[PDB]
This record gives C-alpha cells, structure tokens and sequence, in this order.
C-alpha cells in the first residue's frame, strides 16, 4: 500500500481486505491548483492597485 | 400495480403462481429465454424484482381510464412547462 | 447436449446420469458410450469436465440476478455443496473470466460483472435511453395518430 | 479539459500585466473568449441538468 | 428503413409559383406535384421536381391526371438538363392523404425503386414538422388479407445539404445565430414542451376519439404495445425515482461543481482586470 503495488484496506476486527482505489480528478486537481495560481496572480496585480492608489 | 415496490418479494410468487422457493429462479430464467421480461431479482433477500415487461393485450376500461396518467402527463408537465418559463418568465429578452 | 447448451435448463444430475448413463444400457451402439464415456481416466474426467459444465455454464447463465446473493442459495442452485462451491469458485476464479470478488465477512458474495464501475453512465443509459426513446415516441405517435385518424 | 487546458495560458497573462511599472505596448487583451465559452456552456450544462426535471414533469 | 432526406426548398418555391397558379387557374385548390430525385443512401438529397396539372373529383376520389404530355417529354428535358436528377417521388399539399395518393404513387413507382410520396406544407402552422417522407410498405396484417399497400409512415426531415447561402443567407436579413444557451434554449422549450405536449393533445384526441366513436385500430398492435413505452413511467404520487435522486446528485456534481470553480475564476476574470481597466481609466483620466 506505501509502495502502491496494492490498492486497499486491511482489517484487524473483522479480519475482511478490501481493494478499491480512485486517484485522478483532474475536475477537481487540475483546476483548483490553477486558480491557486491565478490567486497568486492577483497578489500578483495586488501592487498594480496599491501603486495606483498611492 | 402500477405502483413501486418493483423489488417484490416471491411470496406472491411462490404462493399464486403454484411454484417453490427452489424454482422461481428457473421461473424467470426461463423468461429470460422467453424475453418479455428481464427483471434484475434479489437473490439475498429472495426478492423477485420487477423491470420491464411486456404488458397487456387490452385494457378498454384503462383505455378509456388511462387519462389519469394521459391527460396527467399533459397537463402536469404543461403546468411545469409553464412554471419553469413562468421564473424565468422576464428573460425572454 | 443442445438444451443443455442454450440456458441449460436447470436439470436434476442424476436425469444426467439416466441419459448419459443408460447409453451403456443400450442393446445397439455403445460405441458412442464406448468412446466417450467408456474411458475411465479420460472419460471420468468427462464425468466431472460435466460438472465443470454444470458450474461453469450455469454460473453463466445465473449471471444476470447478481450483485446480491448469499453464499447458501449459491449452494442450494449450483446442485452441489458449499465446499465443492469454494473448490469450483477457486477454479473458475482463477479462470478470471468475469470479475469475481468474494468475501466473508458475512457471505454476501458472487461471480460478478465490474460491479456497476461508472457515474453518470446511469444517467446516459436511462435517462437518455429512455427519453430519446420518449422522442421517437412523437415521431412515431403521429404515425399512429396519422394512419388512424385516416379513418376515424 | 479545454476549459483548464486552455485556462492555463490564460492566466499566462496577469503574470504580463505585472510589468511592474509600465513596459507594455496596448492591453493586448485575452481576457475574453473563455468568459462567454464558459458562460453559454455551463448554461447549457445547467439547463441540461433541468432537463431531466423537466421532462420528467 | 429510411431516416431522413436532405431538402433544397428552391424547388419548394416552384411547389410556391404553382401555387400562383392554382389560385388563378381554376378549380383546384390544392397544390399536387412530381418530386424528383435520387436515392444515396437510407440518407438523401434532392435537387428539382416538378408540379402536374392535376384534377381530383369529389366524388369517386380515385381520379388522377397525370399527362404523360407532361411527363415523358418533360422528363426528356430533366433528362436532357441532367442524368443524375431523375425521379425519386411525388407531392401534395395538407398533412393527411387523399385516397388517390395510393394510385399515384403505384403509378410513377413503375420508374423508380421506391417512389415516395412526401406531403408537403404551402402554409406552415404545423406544430410537429414539416414535409415527410412515405416509403413503399407490405405490413399487411396478422390476419393475412391481400397485401396492404397505404404507404406507412417512414419518416423525414428537411436537411441542408451545401451552399446555396450566397442567395439564402443574404436574403435573411433579420436572423441571428444565438450563441446556444441565450433564450435559444427556451424557445426550444416553448416549442418542444408546448408543441409535443399538445402533440399530446392529439395523442389524447386518438384516445378519446378512438374510445368513443373508435373502431378497428382502436387497439391496433400498436397502441398497448406502446402504452407499454408510455409505461416507462407514468406512476401516481411522486413516482419515486429512489435510485436518481442521490443519482441526480451524482449529476448535479459535476454541474455545480463547474460552477462554483470555474464561476469562481470567471469572477477572477471580470473582476480584476475589470478593476484594472476601470481604476486605471477612473484616476489617470485625471
């Protein structure tokens, strides 16, 4: 599992693995670490505006 | 039954039908031969589930009684038609 | 054989062993039953390549009612045991050949598809199945109501 | 995914309206062209969303 | 197993200048005419016709006029100005059929491999579609009578094919190509929904007309077998989509989801350069 040649959950209790796995959204990765960037961007532009104003 | 519940016990089944828990399986295996109806059927809970069917031959008195679903679908989702263009109503432009 | 091949019919194995059995019962050819089940260490192997029949093509043909069974009721279908079961899924498991998982947590386990593996696929499938079904139903209901009102 | 292909070369750009004084040649404007795309597409994404609670009554 | 057609309307302005004719010719109201045509593929296309002068009694209305004057010499000239556009069918106006339209169809279907009568519209109100398509049909019954031969309904469209917007897309003059999702939508809407669900209206004058004064097709094979695909699902309180409601969550999802992130970044895009324009033109307009 630490070294992902196995996808899942182990058990003590019950004594039942269970393999599963779902990584990659990008929907979800991709876009909200680019409007991270575009946040940073904005601080970016941040010191247009304090520049403009004064 | 128009109704839900369409994951139906084989209680019904097994009672009127004059068949045995053991057999029911073959009963709507051997419609899966036959191919007017492919129910999807529980098997640990026992229950015969209902898809979709082959339906009739003639229904005179729901063909004339079939307004309650006919003139329902109509009316009802005319007034829905009516109610989702009625909110956005002033965005005819 | 040939209604044993389509659905396979849930027979009684021993209605097996009266057809492929009462053919060495025969006062004509048994070279059939000579040839085929005559063999012992061949022939035996027949005799429970049928049971690999009996498992295999009905765990085919009991596909469809899954993603809910007991282990239990797929003993008391399979026309065998619990543990010739567990032999059989062991087998048929390591086949592969559609995608199994079985658990014992309580037993509510079978031979399975990918288990419904996608989202909004069901929103494809019935949704848009049956509602571009509903719009070939105007297409086709002023055909109806076309070729009636010739008529009436 | 052209709508984050796409996006992140559009945001390539306030990176080039920090010039920091002023070393640029007219605004040279990409802000569009993914406003509007975005805009009609998830209105039709959101109004298909309706759909089925529309024809289903 | 035909689909659909693609139609160039020019010669549906020829169906329009003979119907200048029959308004000052005579006795014929109605706009009869020769379509023709070739056979592509279950898709088509069409490029010219023809309108006979034609005459129809009311009483016996099996009574055609179809002048081979007008139709083998006249097919030496489409013919003469080209190979390829032959016949492929005919035309009449109104929505329903007269009787004679079997006959007439039976009569240039000696020519062609399928003639095709589509019944086409001078003065559209219509609330379904416009002219469609009739194909060649031995349905006869499942009680095994002389074979049945009133042309069934096989459908069509009105398909474009190429061009011709030189002349078309100049004399618009008024149209416009809304960018889909801008009140587009919601005419689709006001059409679809207003005029399927009085195309419902017509279902319901079948199943009333058809349950009062109704015989022989009243259940024909075709309509219970179908009340069946009308019980996909017509239930009674609220008709319980269990399944779909957390499977329309699963739908809202990805929509929602779009909105919040990607409407959050097109506030991002309006609103800080937005700003910059507008500061900037604000204090150095000073």
């Amino acid at each position: 599992i630490l070294d992902k040649k196995f996808h899942g959950i182990l058990d003590q209790g019950e004594g039942v693995l269970i393999i599963f796995d779902e990584p990659p959204v990008d929907k979800t990765y991709e876009a909200a670490l680019e409007t991270i960037q575009n946040m940073s961007k904005v601080v970016d532009s941040l010191y247009n505006k304090a520049k403009k104003l004064t | 039954r128009p109704a839900n519940h369409r994951q139906l016990t084989f209680e019904e089944i097994a009672k009127s039908a004059k068949i045995t828990v053991n057999e029911v399986e073959l009963l709507v295996m051997k419609a899966l031969s036959v191919g007017l109806v492919k129910g999807s059927i529980d098997e640990v809970d026992k229950r015969v589930h209902m898809t979709w069917v082959q339906p009739r031959v003639l229904d005179l008195q729901q063909i004339k009684g079939m307004k309650d679903r006919l003139e329902f679908w109509c009316t009802d989702v005319k007034s829905m038609e009516m109610l989702v263009e009625h909110q956005a109503h002033d965005i005819l432009t | 054989l040939l209604k044993l091949f389509t659905t396979m019919e849930l027979m009684r194995w021993s209605t097996l062993v009266e057809d492929y059995g009462m053919e060495l019962r025969k006062g004509s050819l048994e070279s059939p039953a000579t040839d085929v089940f005559g063999s012992t260490e061949e022939g035996e192997k027949r005799w429970k390549d049928l049971k690999n029949r009996v498992v295999e093509h009905n765990i085919r043909i009991m596909a469809k009612y899954y993603t809910r069974i007991t282990m239990k009721r797929m003993a008391q279908l399979l026309d065998l045991s619990v543990d010739e079961s567990e032999a059989f899924l062991s087998n048929l498991v390591v086949n592969k050949t559609i995608f199994a998982k079985v658990d014992r947590l309580a037993g509510i386990i079978n031979f399975q598809r990918p288990k419904d593996p996608n989202n909004l696929l069901n929103d494809w499938s019935q949704k848009l199945n049956s509602l571009m079904s509903l719009v070939n139903k105007t297409t086709h209901l002023i055909a109806k109501e076309e070729m009636i009102h010739n008529l009436q | 995914n052209y709508n984050k292909a796409v996006e992140e070369e559009d945001k390539m750009t306030p990176e080039q309206l920090a010039i920091k004084n002023v070393g640029k040649q007219d605004p040279k404007r990409h802000l569009e062209e993914h406003v509007d795309v975005l805009m009609t597409s998830n209105i039709v994404q959101c109004l298909a969303a309706m759909l089925d609670t529309v024809v289903f009554k | 197993a035909v689909q659909k057609v693609v139609v160039h309307p020019l010669v549906l302005l020829s169906v329009v200048d003979h119907f200048n004719r029959i308004g000052k010719v005579g006795n014929q109201k109605r706009v009869v005419g020769v379509l023709l045509g070739s056979w592509q593929k279950k898709v088509l296309d069409v490029s010219n016709s023809f309108a006979v002068p034609f005459d129809e009694d009311d009483k016996d209305d099996s009574v055609w006029f179809l002048d081979h004057d007008y139709l083998e010499n006249m097919y030496g000239m489409f013919k003469k100005v080209n190979a390829r556009e032959r016949i492929v069918g005919w035309y009449h106006t109104g929505p329903k059929l007269h009787k004679n339209d079997i006959a007439i169809n039976e009569l240039m279907k000696r020519y062609c491999p399928n003639s095709v009568l589509v019944i086409i519209d001078v003065k559209p109100k219509d609330l379904g579609l416009p002219t469609e398509a009739y194909i060649s049909v031995e349905e006869v019954h499942d009680d095994g009578t002389p074979t049945s031969k009133t042309f069934e309904h096989v459908t069509s469209e009105i398909g474009a094919e190429e061009a011709e917007e030189v002349g078309v897309e100049h004399l618009l003059r008024d149209i416009k190509d809304t960018t889909v999702g801008t009140l587009s939508q919601r005419i689709t809407n006001q059409v679809h929904g207003l005029k399927g669900l009085n195309s419902k209206l017509l279902d319901i004058r079948s199943y009333l007309e058809k349950v009062a004064t109704g015989k022989l097709p009243i259940n024909h094979q075709i309509i219970y077998q179908l009340q069946d695909v009308f019980n996909l699902l017509p239930d009674v309180s609220l008709q319980e989509f269990v399944k779909a409601f957390y499977l329309k969550t699963n739908d809202q999802m990805v929509v929602v989801y779009l909105a919040s992130l990607i409407r959050s970044v097109v506030a991002l895009h309006n609103l800080i350069n937005n700003k910059i324009a507008n500061r900037d033109a604000e204090k150095k307009e000073g």
